[PDB]
RNA sequence: AGCAGAGUGGCGCAGCGGAAGCGUGCUGGGCCCAUAACCCAGAGGUCGAUGGAUCGAAACCAUCCUCUGCUACCA
RNA sequence: ACGAGACUCUGGCAUGCUAACUAGUUACGCGACCCCGGUCGGCGUAACUUCUUAGAGGGACAAGUGGCGUUCAGCCACCCGAGAUUGAGCAAUAACAGGUCUGUGAUGCCCUUAGAUGUCCGGGGCUGCACGCGCGCUACACUGACUGGCUCAGCGUGUGCCUACCCUACGCCGGCAGGCGCGGGUAACCCGUUGAACCCCAUUCGUGAUGGGGAUCGGGGAUUGCAAUUAUUCCCCAUGAACGAGGAAUUCCCAGUAAGUGCGGGUCAUAAGCUUGCGUUGAUUAAGUCCCUGCCCUUUGUACACACCGCCCGU
């Protein structure tokens, strides 16, 4: 059972992403957005670095995860392709305390999901909706609207139970909220 | 018939191995350690028992017979020359061993081979090659 | 990137057997290959399943081969 | 970008040598249909022949030698 | 004797729920007529230890051990 | 004047020429089966070279047409046309401290010559394994694996001097590897119309280290040889490991070509994962370049000439 971590299917242009490499192929190389459902993404082989480089495998590092940024987008078409000359690094903490949030609010999510056992794509798509998304368009932040609505809900019930959602599924929530984010 | 049967067993439990169920009678029954492919198709021969069917479907009475096929083969009129363990040191008879007398007999050959002192079991004790083939290019894997 | 190591039925249980005879005779292409995939079976359980079919009738033959046959669904008319 | 520029098709009229590094590319000397006056240079991947149609992507740039 | 830091490949270091890596050292191969530079691959890990929470901890909990930052023999 | 070319061999065609009971074709008769007509690599004999064999001659030469070119050498496309670039053989001056004294009763010098570095017999070794490297073979599967049936070739070779050891149709026995009395060929006659493999068709298998892959290993039976153990080889049943399309790097090739697939010869008493030939199926891409690795000619530069893998300055 997997899915996306945000409501939005592919991401806008000019938008950092965090990105686990799959495979190097001649024009570009093959790559999983782990973020937004392992889709099939692309780096250029001239946009590795700005400087020159001794081999292939020195930027590579296949299976090791890497900040890009999205240069053009395909929504109707599903292709989208990356950049990893412009980062700033600045960016990279950021990125990954991001990352570190939405992963473990996956996790405790998915924790919640198979208590519940509530093994469907709508139906999870169904919880994600009920659980973040809408505290995330609550917030208007995609990803900083999350972790600080289940750090309020660790000490606030009544702000926990604002959603919706069911009875014993959101009693079972705040129970891993708690024991978790502590 | 397609349908699944009532009692349909699933895993057997045969001379206390594991054989599974959905593979065809002519190859589930190759799991068992001593038996393989060529001497399976003697067996269902011998039984009056046919080839298009599953392991997973037979009962007791058929499968009580394979296994009286198993533990003697030489009166159902197998041939002679069938076999896997012919004209013994021991005692000097035709037999076919299923995985516990072979691998009791195959750790006795190799303890009186020890015992015997012949370069075979010398070379067995050591962990090399018997039948002399050239171990100069080949076996790396023998130790670190 | 799951595995999902498929695990298909020797024989047919209740479901399988009238999903069969409600989906297959109104698809358009059938192969014994496309039934194994959509139904999750064996490969030479749909072989079996077709021949039924074919024996029964609601299937017309449209090429027979070695490596892969050909069947279609009836006229709806 | 933000602009669908349109696909226009030409029409060589004589073939040049072959440039690039490993003499792998073609200049050739195409012209328009819309308007048949009009004559450039553009560099091709493979065998052309005489009359041969070739369509473009764009219709501004000019060709450029083995470098 | 009192409070804190560190305990991770031969060496130094990053890490905090889904999970053994980095720089360096060693071995081997390629490139070349050969060597040095350059590239590739691998071996090498009780993550200091005990019991427990958790579906699941090297990390969370309590203790001890080893080396350091401050008080110093305080009767 | 040598080299290239010129020259030779082979393939590609000629219903024209010469010829065939050690090659066939076409007609005729007989015989066999079927429903009046088809099949016979069944039997026998009246012409012939259409198939086959191999001899002499012919044919392709930029020959024609349209362009480019100083309209000179030549180039491009097209028509008629079996081919408008088939493949091999031979291959100059100069030198290499290239390899061979283990090809030779070809060989200078040195060593040794009866307790022999000559020679012979018996046994062993050239195969022995922490590891690295090169040439190759089988596979990592469903464009597939197994089982039946259908069905098509060409190069070859064959009873040897001391030298004994040949290729094989046919009958029986045995699952098979194999065994015995029987017939031909010293070869277009006999194996043989060399019923080859890949392919073709029809079942079984169903994404599973699986019916893929056959390494390792146990037991048994035959053949060769005086002798197999460190299994010569072959056959039968078990045993079913690694291997999920392979890093840096690197090899060969452009038309019946690469590649897949089998058959001959060399070694051979027993004998091919090698090599040389042969045949079947049969493609992708390209008609260019000097970027890489190198080669040919002219000009220029040099402190080099055992020749840049050279020479040389300083702590």
């Amino acid at each position: 059972l997997s899915c996306r971590f945000y409501q939005h299917k592919f991401p806008e242009v000019e938008d950092v992403v965090m990105v686990n490499v799959r495979s190097i192929a001649e024009m570009g190389a093959y790559v999983s957005l782990l973020e937004y459902n392992n889709i099939e993404g692309m780096i250029l082989l001239s946009e590795l670095s700005r400087r020159r480089i001794r081999s292939i495998n020195k930027l590579i590092r296949i299976g090791r995860n890497e900040c890009v940024v999205v240069i053009r987008v395909d929504k109707e078409k599903g292709y989208i392709d990356l950049s990893k000359r412009r980062v700033s690094p600045e960016e990279a903490i950021k990125c990954e305390d991001k990352f570190t949030k939405s992963k473990t609010v996956y996790s405790i999510l998915r924790h919640v999901a198979e208590v519940l056992e509530y093994t469907k794509d709508e139906q999870l798509e169904s919880l994600f909706q009920r659980t973040a998304w809408v505290f995330d368009d609550k917030y208007k932040r995609p990803g900083y609207g999350a972790y600080d609505a289940f750090k309020h809900a660790v000490s606030d019930p009544s702000i926990l139970d604002s959603l919706d959602l069911n009875e014993d599924e959101r009693e079972v929530l705040i129970n891993n909220i708690n024991r978790r984010l502590t | 018939s397609l349908v699944i049967p009532e009692k349909f067993q699933h895993i057997l439990r045969v001379l206390n191995t594991n054989i599974d169920g959905r593979r065809k009678i002519a190859f589930a029954i190759t799991a068992i350690k001593g038996v393989g492919r060529r001497y399976a198709h003697v067996v269902l021969r011998k039984a009056d028992i046919d080839l298009t069917k599953r392991a997973g479907e037979l009962t007791e009475d058929e499968v009580e017979r394979v296994i009286t096929i198993m533990q003697n083969p030489r009166q159902y009129k197998i041939p002679d020359w069938f076999l896997n363990r012919q004209k013994d040191v021991k005692d000097g008879k035709y037999s076919q061993v299923l995985a516990n007398g072979l691998d009791n007999k195959l750790r006795e050959d190799l303890e009186r081979l020890k015992k015997i002192r012949a370069h075979r079991g010398l070379r067995h004790f050591w962990g090399l090659r018997v039948r002399g083939q050239h171990t100069k290019t080949t076996g790396r894997r023998g130790r670190t | 990137k799951v595995r999902d190591k498929l695990n298909n039925l020797v024989l047919f249980d209740k479901a399988t057997y009238d999903k069969l005879c409600k989906e297959v005779p109104n698809y358009k292409l059938i192969t014994p290959a496309v039934v194994s995939e959509r139904l999750k079976i064996r490969g030479s359980l749909a072989r079996a399943a077709l021949q039924e079919l074919l024996s029964k009738g609601l299937i017309k033959l449209v090429s027979k081969h070695r490596a892969q046959v050909i069947y279609t669904r009836n006229t709806k008319g | 970008t933000s602009r669908v520029q349109p696909i226009k098709l030409a029409r060589v009229t004589k073939v040049l040598g072959r440039t690039g590094s490993q003499g792998q590319c073609t200049q050739v000397r195409v012209e328009f249909m819309d308007d048949t006056s009009r004559s450039i240079i553009r560099n091709v991947k493979g065998p052309v022949r005489e009359g041969d149609v070739l369509t473009l992507l764009e219709s501004e740039r000019e060709a450029r030698r083995l470098r």
